[PDB]
This record gives structure tokens, C-alpha cells and sequence, in this order.
């Protein structure tokens, strides 16, 4: 006999249905999530025992859309770019919630079984993974909420439909727990810092009903929590022990950098907390392409090209191994290229001219020749210069930067233009792209609690000045498209 | 004619600087 | 100087030519097989020495059709689904003939060099592998025969042509040695148990001339038999030592189960030898698809969907890692998905309506959410309910089951609805699919001698009742297509 | 409206049983 | 501040620009090479430390053409066949220049950023790799030159354009250092031995200006040479210690063969220095194909087919694992198939009939059933017989052979029809294909200095007789296309 | 009819030989 445990709740203009304890019973947990007519079957399998010599935590999130979900039969057609991006939209918020030291293999599989053309399955899958990981018993400090925030008629809209996104000046996706925001992925039409930040708070407050309803479902049908504890801290072994290529467990060396930044001492390369690296802006680097640009920000360089033809706006991103001075594979999008490429696309999509004024298919290819701090934001700067070189009449010039944060108690330091080493060690990756008048793209990845409205407001303010500084240098080289 | 940084039509550079308030 | 050893023989309405000892001389053996105008060049390479810490026997059968075989040049086109299925039609009968303990790496490569549009290369390749493995000297308890059995005008037809298959009510492929039948793969138009069984005996008796002619070719051109013997049985170490997920070398634990079944004691889960697991039949599970069905047979569950469009009948089969409570890859057809998918397709193809009465392209996708005993037969049950939900006017409802056999001397036990653990330990995998009036699909995989007409007749009779029981439960939910 | 086993239009279930002769 | 080091020089009818020390600074070296409007960005990364138990030198050359280079946007489109062949045109000359014992991982990545439709990027990429490897500091006994040699109006043309190649009777690509020639890859319209050899000398003398200009660039912007030395020769362990399948560190056993050949003693299989293996020529092997041929040269056999249809001349080359008596993968072009296939294509392309006289698409597929010495040249022989079997009116019959050279001081031995074992041990791989009147294809791979005009002239003369001998046997079977 | 080396229409063979000067 099969017994389905069902909980329904109102979420904006939709009803979210959660079913468990019936389908896929050999999985650690499995939920059928339905937001109106769109449905995603999410499963989580966590291995009971960790492997002997495991150095990292293996988390694999698999997203897959079925053709039968829309009621279609495939023609002449390995996950697509859209499926990989949504898989990362699930992976990013859930990853830092597994306790420090947890090494067991966990796999999340989300498959779309039904889809309404107006309701996007990406939010449905994120709620499904949040429900499954909480019902499983696997140590997971959730549950998380998922909310898409629009901006129609100067007002924030919770989970706007595909038709409502046409009127919206914002496509922000926010994820986080009851305590603090974890992820943020968005695209905007040059909105101010307060408008962008207000959207993060709006979505985080609205997604609380999702967290509350998963919690109650765990109280009713949740499997007993995994009896797990990390290997105890041994003090006997702990207390006993400018250029990136020249400089680069050393947990103590990682601590020294963190303690130096909080004290107010110069950074690893010698810069201050708000200083930007050496800039080099160039236009017309390649003779046979329509537009070419070579943007350099310290030890981060991008060779960006623009091609005109007769999707209307294509963006490609290449990350070769020689950018970091290493020998790897080529052509294979290492769980990065698709993510950073769409990030750089969202930073440029706002200033792109209308098809009525400029009826041409534009493809932008970014080549990362050097990487030492956010090559995705360097691609945003390079794209703007390459489009102006090609003769593409973009509304305004666009630049991007990456921001870092080290927080200790109530003492926090906002870092401008973070390095490769400064990423791994910070508590918050913070990428802002936009023009002199607004923000086109905003990305957040937070791992700590205590991150509030004010701290994020100061972080955006220092990011705005960092953006305006590069835009000033960019204007000195080129300021108008052919 | 040629490719690279030397053949660039437009150029602008700046030393590591603190942005304006 | 090259000298070809040639033996020709009559096989039905064709002449089968076997050439060896001339082409590909660095291979352990190599035959050029020609049934009339269709030719497949089959090669076998067996490694002389086994690897140090090898736990299993590595057998790889590679089938490949060349475009020049039909006299064609490729247009805009990794083995296809048809090439993978035929590779398994060669792999299945040859695998259990290698002596128990043989661990050396053996690879069979069959390439089609010529093809008659009427004579199917699949039987030609199976004879070629049978000839090559026997001439090689590699320990192989063959040779095996290969026969396609049709059913035209109430009579069995040996190796029917593609035009004769249009009139035939059967497409049975049988393989086995001189002693007993090993494999069976078929598709039928609702034929009785005696009609299906008679076809297996007919084909096995007709393929004896193939075995006799390979034997004579081995007497003339066969390489000296490999001087091989397994590592001796050490008694010093041998004599010294309901839910599937909760319960699951232990050769003794494997023996305990076998001895329990033969004695007449309840099975691992507590069922009797002819009892079927708990059934759950559902219709209309997904809101955005045309037809949906959720079929559950104990701990085996399948989410099956049906899609209508304007090959006419497509069948897709997905086996995700969460079905067994494990963490594996997704999207990659692990040497299963293609095999079980076509098996479930053949079980439903008989009841599918004519294109004159129902002119629509139908795609059926099966999602294995739980697996503990033949998820392919659960897909047959799920497809029938999904088609009736979609409004597809199938001739009759169709269900499937897997059967097992433990034989010891003359004492044998026929097992109904076998578990995942009961497969590995049984001597015969036996899958029957059909309606209340006949058999649509029948699959056999036997590893033992002494398997006769009577024992297989009792096995089918218990399978028929097992099929009728599920069909009765299926009728209680739905009995007519919209 | 919703997806899953609970929203099924038709349903039939049977306990582990021995088939009729 | 970025400072580009630029050196320009005249090369034939073009100006080659080399830029370094600005783009991709974390790579061991990186050059932007531009021959007129065609530009290839070449990078080299060499690892500072070698891996513990490394047995071979890992060199990976990656060539990739960008669609934005020609100013195009991709439609509905893993490196292509053209990209893989050019990658080998870079790999072949650079590989034997790394000192004996060098085991560190080196990767060369060449990406085309701009392309003139008349100037081929393949020569540009070869100069780029030569410049990068010399500027890196990594132990590399270059720099090498790169030259394409044409033959218009009985005169040699340095780097002919795509329009000039239409008039040319030669497409020879030569690479080598200041001292000696290393590689040679060509295609010709039945040119004499002196015409082919003169082209190698012409190109090697013309490419000296490339070597001279890279040297000066190293004097100005070259990184300090890597302080590297191989593990010293230990004498304590050194002084202490017909059929191919039956016969097959043993550096002493490798030395015994080399010393035997130089002395004048019979080869491993028993042949003399100019003797050819046992030949078997057959026509009409497969009944359903248009033309079929089975060519056997000792223990090297090729099943070659020809298909007619209504690129105009397609050539496919398959190298299965059973050809050497091994068990490997199938379908995957192991860094060979594409190389040997185009080699065999270039050997047959000269005698192929005009589209005006014979307006049909011809596809030739070669199946290597046995391999023990240059299966690519056996494919040339097999193709000529298969085309004549199909009824394709080729201008003349074409055959191919592989030649070897052992040199010691001034004593050298030219080997005819080399074995698989005789390749690994020789100093020069030398493949010649052509008719009775000229040479269609010529390939060279030299690893030693002292290789001069006279020695190569004697090597071609012995190759010509070896070619005429097989052509005589080929004529005895078939001499006219249907 | 059949495939292989035996069904070949044309055939020519030669023992290991030294080519003519
Ligand atoms: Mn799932
Ligand atoms: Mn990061
Ligand atoms: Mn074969
Ligand atoms: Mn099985
Ligand atoms: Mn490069
Ligand atoms: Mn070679």
C-alpha cells in the first residue's frame, strides 16, 4: 500500500504542491513539486559512508527537462546550456549549508515532468531540492527559499510569468535560508543600487512561506536526522605547524591573510581595501574581425571579439588552461564557461540596441588570456569595447567588477577588485556590472550569517565607485561606436 | 596588417588607483 | 602465400559461407561469414595472460554496420541503437559458455562489409562470432547456432526475409548450443504459450546444421585449444568462512538462498514460489502530458508517459541511479537502457492500433523511479495504462512479468515476479509480456543444461497466471482509452 | 493543478497474492 | 603598464609580425603571429616539475580555428579533421627537439583569431609554436622554420596562396631547424624524385629567415633557459643487464638490431636491406559493394572499398585493435586514423579523374585487418585496385611504401618496406606514394642531423624501385577499370 | 554469392623479392 504525504500552500499567484513518501522510495528522499501546472520530480541520494582518502565534498546537481513535459516529441535532438545553468542555480545555494567536514557523496537529480509555458521550472526545482534535502535526514542547514523578483510599474513582483517579464525591468533570482541570503542571480535594465537591493530583501521575505511549509512537511514526513559528527580538532598537530604566479594544509596561511585584511594592513599584492588593479584598455586588436578589444585588469586579461550577421544576441566564453599558467583540456566547458558566459551576457544585455534601430545578429566571443580575479567581469568590459569597435550602437558603455568581504563578528572589510587568492579566502563573492546610470547584472554568493541590508548597501556603494573608475578609463580610449 | 596589442587603434591605461568618492 | 579455408552449407533458403585463416591473421581468429549476399567480418582477440587483481570476466562485443555495405555514401552522419542491440544479441548467448573462473580479456568485433536488403546481418554476425570463438582455441563451450523464426500461415519459417516478416506473426531470434537453448529474443502478435515455445524448439533444431559445420571447420582449421585451468578450490578458507535496501565472497549466503528455494521455504522477502508482489496501479499522474501512469510492483516502480504527435511508435527508457538508492551518472545509457527499452517496446507493439484507424505518432517514455526486479516489464504495464490515459485505442491491455528458475538435478522451482537479489542467484531469466489472449514479447537467458520442453512449458504456464493477475488489477483502474 | 500519485484520476491496488489456477 | 615586444620580417610575398611579452603573461610564453591578415595566437605551458613515475614525454598540441576569425557566426555547428591534421603538422617537427630524457608536461595551444582567405593559418601556427617554445626557456633545440612549396611553371614558389595552389602541381609543407629537415608533408601531381627533393631543399633554405628572426626575438625578449639536466647514466645497472606476433628496458636488444643492420646482416624477419615482403593482390572481395580490394604486404593487410554516388572525393581510414592482435576501443580515431587517412588520400588524389570526364562522388574506405609496417601505404595500393574494380577511370595505378634509415657516423643503410619493430628503431620514417611516372605523396619524419641531399636522393631511388615492384604485381591482377 | 579472399575475381601474388635496378 502506497501513501502520499501532501502539503499545499499559496506562493504569490500560484499554489505549490509537495508530495513525498510514495514515489522513488529507495532514494534518500524524493519530492514531486508542482507550482500550478509546472512540475519537477526532485530526488536526493546521500551515501551512508565516506570514501577513505577523500579531500573534498562531492556534490552533483543534475537538471533535466523532458520533451514530454510540454507535450512534444523530439525531432532531430548531454545537457543543454539552459539545463546546466539551472543546475548551478540549485547547486550554489545548497552547497555551503552542508556542515564543514561533511565528505559523503550527495547527488541531487531534478527532472521536469510537466511545464506551464508561463511558470518557469527553475524555481520549482530549487524548492524541490530544498524539500528533498530537508526530508532526507542528511545534515543540511536549510531549508532554503526560491523567488524570482520582477520590477513592473516601479513595484516588485513575486514570481512574474513569462508575459510579465516582458514588462519587467528586472529578472532577479534570490535564494537563502530563514537567517540570511545565500545566492543571487539577476539581470536588470540599469536599476539603482537601492532598487537592486530592495529586490533581494523583497524576495528573501516572500520566500519565507516556502521555508515554513517545508519545515512542517519535515515535522510530518521527515526521516530521522543522520547521526553524524566531524573528526575532532587535534591541537597537537594544529599548534605544531604582487605577482600571482610567483606567490602561488596551510589553514594558518589562510588565517594570516584574513587577519591582515581585518586589521587594516595592505592586501597580498599590496593594494588597499578599495583600490583597483592596473588597467589597460585597447580597441582594434585583430585585423579580420568586425570589432576587437583587449581589456586588462591587473593579472586578468580578456581578448573579446564582436561579429555581425544578417537568438539575436549570442555570447560565448572560453577559459583555456594557459590563463592561470596550467596545462589542462581545451574545448570542454569545465563547469564554469557556461556560467561566466551568461553572467557576462546579462551584464551587456541591458545596453544592447533594439532590433528596430539595429536589425543585426551579434555574436560576442571572449577569450580569457589571463585569469586572477573574475574573468567574467573582465569579459563585460571587453564586450562593451568590442561592440563599439564593431559599430554596434549600444546605449551606454558597460563595466564590471568583483567584490569580496571578510567578516569577523561585527568587524567587516569590503574588498574591491578581488584576486584569485582573495576569493577562496573571503566570505562573499559579489559581482556587479552596469553603466554610469545603473546596474545591468548583479551576482551574490554568501556563506555567512549576519549579512544585512546596511553591509550590502556599503558593498554596492564601493562597487559603484569601482565600476565608475574603469568606465572612466574605458571612455578615454573609445566612447562611441564607429 | 597585423594582430596584437601593438596594432590597437585606441588605447588608455591607468595605474592602480583608489576611485573617487 | 595466402590460403583461405572455406566451408559452405545450406541453411534454410540460403547458403552460408565461412572463410578463415587468410584475413586478419594477428587476431586470435577471424571469420568472413556470408549468408547469400549479406556479409559480416567477425574477429576475436583473447589476451594470453589475465590481469593481477581482476574481479570479473571482461567481454566486449562490438557490432558495426558500414555504409558501403549497402552501396551508400553517408550524408550528415558512437554506435546507433540498432548496432548496440545486435551487439547484445551476440553477447548474451556467448557469455555463459566461457568456463567459470576464466578472467582473460576477450573482445569480439563484428563489422558488416556487405548486406542484402532481405537478409538480416544480425544472424550472420552471431554465426560469425560462434565460428571465430570456436576456431580461436580460447576456452569456449560452443559452438552456438543462430535462427530467426517466423510464423506465416500457421507454420514456422526458418530465417524469414524482410518481405516475409510483413506476413509473419512472429519475429523470434533463438540462440544456443547442441545441448540446450541459451538466449531468446522475440516479438509476436499475441501467440499462445505452445506457439511461442514451439518456435524456440523449431529454431534450436534447425540451427544444429550451423553447429555441425563450425565443428568440422574447427576440425580442419581450428587452432590448438588454450591450455587453461582455474585456480584450485581451497577448502581451508572455504570451510572456515522484506525490504531490498535494508537487506542489501558470500558464496555461502548465495547458496543458502538457493537451498531454501529448492526445499520449499518462503523466499527472501517472505513470498511463496508463485506469489506476486504488492501492486499499485495509477492513471493521470501528470497534468501537462497527454497520458501518464504510475505502476508499482513491490519495490519496482515506473513513471510512464505518452505523447501524441501529428518511426511512428517511439519508446524511450530511462534508468536513473536513484532507482536503486545509488549515486551514478545521468543520461548515459549504461548497457541497459537501450536493451530494456526495446524489450518493453516489443511488449506493447502488438496491441498498438493501425495507422489507418489511428494516424498519429506516439512516443512513450518510461521513468524508472524504483528498481528491484525487472523494470522493463513494469514499463510494459505502465505503457498500457499511459496509452489508455492518452486516448490511444490499443487492441487490448498489456502486462509483463519476470520469472526465475533454480534447478538442482531434477528438482526445479519456478519463481514468479523475481527480485533484484533473486536474479543474480537464479539460473534463468524469463520475461513474458502480453494480453489476456496471447504473448507479445518473450525473452530468455538460460545458463544451465537440462532445460527441456516440459520445464519451459510449466514456466510459461505460471507466467501466464502471473500476467493475468496484474491485468485484472490494471482493469480495475482503467479499461478503455478515453 | 498538481502532479504525483495523489492527483491520479484512476486507482487500483492489490496485496501480495497468488494468481488463480 | 603593458609593453609589447614586436619584430616584423619579410617572408616571400608577406610580412610576418611576432608579438610577445604582453598577452597571456601567466603562460610560459605566448606569441601573436600574423602573416599579413591571418593571425594565430600560440601559447606554450611547461610544468616546472616532472611527475614521479612518468614513462613517456607528454606533448599535447591543440589547434583550433575560430569562426569570428573569418567574420562569421556559426549556424548549427571536439576538433574537426582539418584542425586535428594541422595540430599534427605542428606536433611532428617540434617533438624530437626536446632533449632525450625530458619528461615534463608541455602543452601547445594555437588559436586562430584572424584569417585571410588566401593565406593559410597552418604555416602561421607552426611559426607561432616555434617562436613560443624558443622564448619560453623550456629546453627546445629549435627554432624551426615553416614553408609551403608550390610548383608553378616549372618553378618553386614559396608560400603560394589558395588561388596559386590551383595552378600549382605541388602542395609541400616542410619543417626543420637550421641544421637539418625534420618533417615533410606533401601532395603532388606525379612529380619526379629530383623535383620533390628540390622542393624540400628550397623550402628549408627559404625558411631560414624565420629561424633567424625568432633567434633575435629570443635575444631581446627570451626568458632565461630552464636549468635542466637528465638523470646521469648509471653503468652499474646498464653493463649488468619472421613472424611479428611470435617475436613481439631492452635498450640493448634495440641496439643489437641497429648494429646488425649497419653491419650488413639480414633483418629481423630475414630480409635484405632492399627486399620487399610477400605480396598478395586481390580484386572483387565483397559482393554488395561497387569496388573491393584486399592488399597484403607481408603482415600488413588492408580491406579497401570504393563507393559511387550521384567534397567529391572522400577517404576514410579505420584502424581496429585486432590488426595488431590487441584488444582496444573501436570507432575512436586514436591520433592516427585521421593522419594516415589523409596521407593515403594524398597518394590517390593525383590519379583521380576530372569531374568533367567522371562526374561522380567517390568514397574510399580502408579497413586495416593486419598491421606490421605502414598500413597507410597499404591503403594507397588497396584504393587503386578498389577504384579499378568500381570502374573509376583513374589516370594510372598507384602504390606506396615505407622506408627506414639507420645512420651511424657516415655509415647509413636504406631499408625498404620497414616492419613495425623496424620503425621504432630507425632514425627516419619515409613514405612515398605514386605511379610509374611520378610521385603523388611524400612524407618525411627525421630525428637526426647529417641527413643531406645525396642520402635522401638514394633513399628516394630505392623507394622508386620498391614502388615499381608492387605496381608490377598490381598490374598482373588488374590493369584497367571495368 | 559470397565474401572473402576466395571469391576474388582477379588475383596476383609474389614471393619476397629484390626490385629491379
Ligand atoms: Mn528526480
Ligand atoms: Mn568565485
Ligand atoms: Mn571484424
Ligand atoms: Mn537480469
Ligand atoms: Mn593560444
Ligand atoms: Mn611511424
Amino acid at each position: 500500500m502506497l501513501n502520499p504525504i501532501v502539503r499545499k500552500f499559496q506562493y504569490g499567484q500560484h499554489t505549490v504542491t509537495l508530495e513525498t513518501g510514495m514515489m522513488a522510495r529507495q532514494a534518500t528522499a524524493a519530492v514531486m513539486v508542482s507550482m500550478d501546472d509546472t512540475a519537477v520530480f526532485v530526488t536526493v541520494v546521500g551515501q551512508k559512508k565516506a570514501k577513505p582518502g577523500q579531500d573534498f565534498f562531492p556534490l552533483t546537481v543534475n537538471y533535466q527537462e523532458r520533451t514530454y513535459a510540454a507535450g512534444r516529441i523530439p525531432g532531430s535532438f548531454r545537457p543543454s546550456e539552459g539545463e546546466t545553468l539551472i543546475a548551478r542555480l540549485i547547486d550554489r545555494p545548497i552547497r555551503p549549508l552542508f556542515p564543514e567536514g561533511f565528505v559523503n557523496e550527495v547527488q541531487v537529480i531534478a527532472t521536469v515532468v510537466s511545464v506551464n509555458p508561463q511558470v518557469n521550472p527553475d524555481i520549482v526545482a530549487m524548492i524541490g531540492a530544498s524539500a528533498a534535502l530537508s526530508l532526507s535526514g542528511i545534515p543540511f542547514n536549510g531549508p532554503i527559499g526560491a523567488a524570482r523578483v520582477g520590477y513592473i510599474n516601479d513595484q516588485y513582483v513575486l514570481n512574474p510569468t513569462q508575459d510579465e517579464l516582458k514588462e519587467s525591468k528586472l529578472d532577479l533570482v534570490v535564494a537563502g535560508t530563514e537567517a540570511a541570503v545565500l545566492m543571487v542571480e539577476s539581470e536588470a535594465e540599469l536599476l539603482s543600487e537601492d532598487q537592486m537591493l530592495g529586490a533581494v530583501v523583497f524576495g528573501h521575505e516572500q520566500q519565507q512561506v516556502v521555508i515554513q511549509n517545508i519545515n512542517e512537511l519535515v515535522k510530518e514526513a521527515g526521516k530521522p536526522r543522520w547521526d553524524w559528527q566531524p573528526e575532532p580538532v587535534n591541537e597537537a598537530l594544529n599548534a605544531r605547524v604582487t605577482d600571482k604566479q610567483e606567490r602561488y594544509l596551510h589553514a594558518i596561511e589562510k588565517n594570516v591573510v584574513r587577519s591582515r585584511v581585518l586589521a587594516g594592513e595592505p592586501r597580498i599584492d599590496g593594494r588597499e581595501k578599495d583600490m583597483i588593479r592596473g588597467l589597460d584598455v585597447r580597441t582594434g586588436v585583430l585585423p579580420r574581425t568586425h570589432g576587437s578589444a583587449l581589456f586588462t585588469r591587473g593579472e586578468t586579461q580578456a581578448l573579446v571579439t564582436a561579429t555581425l550577421g544578417t537568438d539575436t544576441f549570442l555570447f560565448h566564453y572560453n577559459f583555456p588552461p594557459y590563463s592561470v599558467g596550467e596545462t589542462g583540456m581545451v574545448g570542454s566547458p569545465k563547469r564554469r564557461e557556461i556560467g561566466h558566459g551568461r553572467l557576462a551576457k546579462r551584464g551587456v544585455l541591458a545596453v544592447m540596441p533594439d532590433m528596430d534601430k539595429f536589425p543585426y545578429t551579434v555574436r560576442v566571443v571572449s577569450e580569457i588570456t589571463e585569469s586572477n580575479g573574475s574573468s567574467s567581469m573582465a569579459s563585460v568590459c571587453g564586450a562593451s569595447l568590442a561592440l563599439m569597435d564593431a559599430g554596434v550602437p549600444i546605449k551606454a558603455a558597460v563595466a564590471g567588477i568583483a567584490m569580496g568581504l571578510v567578516k569577523e563578528g561585527d568587524n567587516y572589510v569590503v574588498l574591491s577588485d578581488i584576486l584569485g587568492d582573495e576569493d577562496h579566502l573571503g566570505d562573499m563573492d559579489f559581482k556587479v556590472a552596469g553603466s554610469r546610470d545603473g546596474i545591468s547584472a548583479l551576482q551574490m554568493d554568501i556563506k555567512i550569517e549576519g549579512i544585512t541590508k546596511e553591509i550590502m548597501q556599503v558593498a554596492l556603494n564601493q562597487a559603484k565607485g569601482a565600476r565608475l573608475h574603469i568606465l572612466g578609463v574605458m571612455e578615454q580610449a573609445i566612447n562611441a561606436p564607429r | 596588417g597585423a594582430a596584437g596589442g601593438h596594432t590597437a587603434t585606441h588605447h588608455a591605461s591607468a595605474a592602480p588607483a583608489r576611485p573617487q568618492p
